[PDB]
């Protein structure tokens, strides 16, 4: 019966969205700008203008560390800790690494060898330096490995970051700290052959029950610069500490039970009956969302099941807290879980066809995807063919059309308007304007249109079809 | 002997060869 799978389908439903207003707690937003104001907007000291958004070279980045990031990780009350709004508890000490090249990793021409003595490659893990240097003492000073150091993979911007690297455990108090990053700037510390810097913390906050895990990562490419991002991800690791966690456990379970009666309910039908069960579209969307949904669940149960970071942090709290792997499969969890949600609410169309209004529409749809597919595919290659033109023309240049994907966001932002066009114009003085009235014209003018012309014969033709059908049978 | 050392010891991309193999995939698609 129709009412079974339509009642079944809105108790999932409510079970879903308890979840993700769950999920989505109270304003953890304020709690991530406070943090963000407070680390990447505040000038490097009271003399500059810049901050950590707009580090330009090497020494800024000196700057900013013995200043404005000691200024907002050690706030004044033996040995007190130290609370960052006087509510956010600073956990254990930061720490600082950095990933190097090797001199010599590179090919200077024979012609060029008596002014040039010295080349460094761009980062990769075949030409990264694994050799002690400097004041050979420490471990800031000694290569480690990436099983010794219990690091992992990054993902930058110009490359994907190794794990390993020359790294510090900084000091609880701010003098301690202060002057151990004197002592590395004073025995030079970031050179030439520097291509990667991190910092990395995490906080408490009590009040609210929630961990704030801050990464910051400057790049330093081969050609000279610095490119700085950062990441501040908060985490719930205590989860049953009010009757509103152990509400949502039960929410939880409700939604696994769910998902199985679901799964079983789709193995029951594809054994025998209808073996093709393909040429439907909500067979392949109802296939999907149970995909999405035990990919989740097992993400979820891989990562609150060990805690043992937090455990072995618990024994001695003036040691490093690691809990970047914890932050990365909580980002991918809330990818997952927002696309499957996202798929559950289309699924709604399967049930909204109760008069004569609704089953016109959808079959319009249906019956028009076909040539819309068909259009759509040419609409796609001009698009194509307008973005690499772009991207060889415009992209040494002009910052917006600088990678291909970026190429592809530039030319859809200009259909909504988004467009600026005080760098565009001086990038080429001839092949820049006439790339963009171009693009407008046959965009809006022509492409814009075609689409209207189709659904508009599609579904004249339906009318008339249901029309002369009926009132003549 | 040696004869098949092992490749792949860095992480760079030759787009030659990846588009001359999608030209003649694409070619025999039409084709
Ligand atoms: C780098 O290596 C070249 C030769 O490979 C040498 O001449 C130069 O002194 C080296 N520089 C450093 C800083 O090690
Ligand atoms: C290196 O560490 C040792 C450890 O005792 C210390 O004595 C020495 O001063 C350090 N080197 C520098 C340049 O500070
Ligand atoms: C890596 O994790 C182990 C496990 O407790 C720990 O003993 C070790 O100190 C960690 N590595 C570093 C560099 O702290
Ligand atoms: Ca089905």
């Amino acid at each position: 019966s129709v009412l079974r799978e339509l009642v079944t389908y809105l108790l999932f439903l409510i079970v879903l969205c308890i979840l993700t207003y769950g999920m989505m707690s109270s304003n953890v937003y304020y709690y991530t700008r406070m943090m963000s104001q407070l680390f990447l907007d505040t000038p490097v000291s009271k003399t500059e203008k810049t901050n950590f958004k707009t580090l330009s070279s090497m020494e800024d980045f000196w700057k900013f560390t013995e200043g404005s990031l000691l200024d907002g990780l050690y706030w004044k009350m033996a040995d007190n800790r130290s609370f960052i709004f006087y509510e956010n508890l600073l956990l254990g000490v930061p720490r600082i690494r950095q990933l190097r090249v090797r001199n010599g990793s590179c090919s200077i021409p024979q012609d060029l060898r008596d002014e040039i003595k010295e080349c460094y490659d761009v980062y990769s893990v075949s030409s990264e330096d694994r050799a002690p240097f400097g004041p050979r003492n420490g471990t800031a000073w000694i290569y480690t490995s990436e099983k010794d150091l219990n690091g992992s993979s990054h993902w930058g911007i110009i490359a994907t970051y190794s794990g390993a690297g020359y790294y510090l455990d900084l000091s609880r108090t701010r003098e301690e700290t202060a002057a151990q990053v004197a002592s590395l700037k004073k025995n030079v510390w970031l050179d030439r052959g520097t291509r990667a810097t991190f910092i990395d913390f995490s906080v408490y906050n009590a009040n609210i029950n929630l961990f704030c895990v801050v990464r910051l990562l400057v790049e330093f490419p081969a050609t000279g610069g610095v490119i700085p991002s950062w990441q501040f991800q908060p985490l719930k690791l205590i989860r049953y500490v009010t009757t509103f966690d152990f509400f949502l456990a039960a929410c939880e379970i409700i939604f696994c039970f769910f998902i199985f009666y679901y799964v079983v309910e789709e193995i029951l039908e594809i054994r025998i009956h209808k073996l093709h069960y393909f040429r439907s579209f909500w067979n392949c969307l109802d296939v999907v969302i149970v995909v999405l949904s035990v990919v989740a669940i097992g993400i979820n149960i891989y990562r609150t099941s060990n805690v043992e970071v937090l455990l072995q942090f618990l024994e001695d709290q003036n040691t490093f807290p690691n809990f970047e792997h914890l932050a990365y499969w909580q980002i991918q969890f809330n990818n997952i879980a927002a696309v499957t949600v996202f798929f559950v609410w289309i699924k709604l169309f399967k049930f909204i066809n109760f008069n004569r209004t609704m089953s016109q529409l959808s079959t319009t749809m249906s019956r028009c995807a076909k040539d819309l597919f068909g259009f759509a595919i040419m609409f796609f290659i001009i698009f194509l063919a307008y973005a690499q033109l772009a991207y060889l023309v415009f992209g040494t240049q002009v910052d917006d059309f600088s990678t291909f994907q970026e190429c592809i966001f530039t030319q859809f932002r200009i259909i909504l308007g988004d467009i600026n066009f005080a760098e565009i114009e001086e990038a080429n003085r001839v092949l820049g304007p006439i790339y963009f009235t171009t693009f407008v014209f046959f965009m809006f003018f022509i492409l814009l249109n075609m689409f209207l012309a189709i659904i508009n014969d599609t579904y004249s033709e339906v009318k008339s079809d249901l029309a002369q059908q009926k009132a003549e049978m | 002997h040696v004869r098949f050392v092992f490749p792949e010891p860095t992480a760079d991309v030759n787009y030659i060869v990846m588009l001359t193999c999608a030209v003649c995939l694409v070619t025999y698609m039409v084709m």
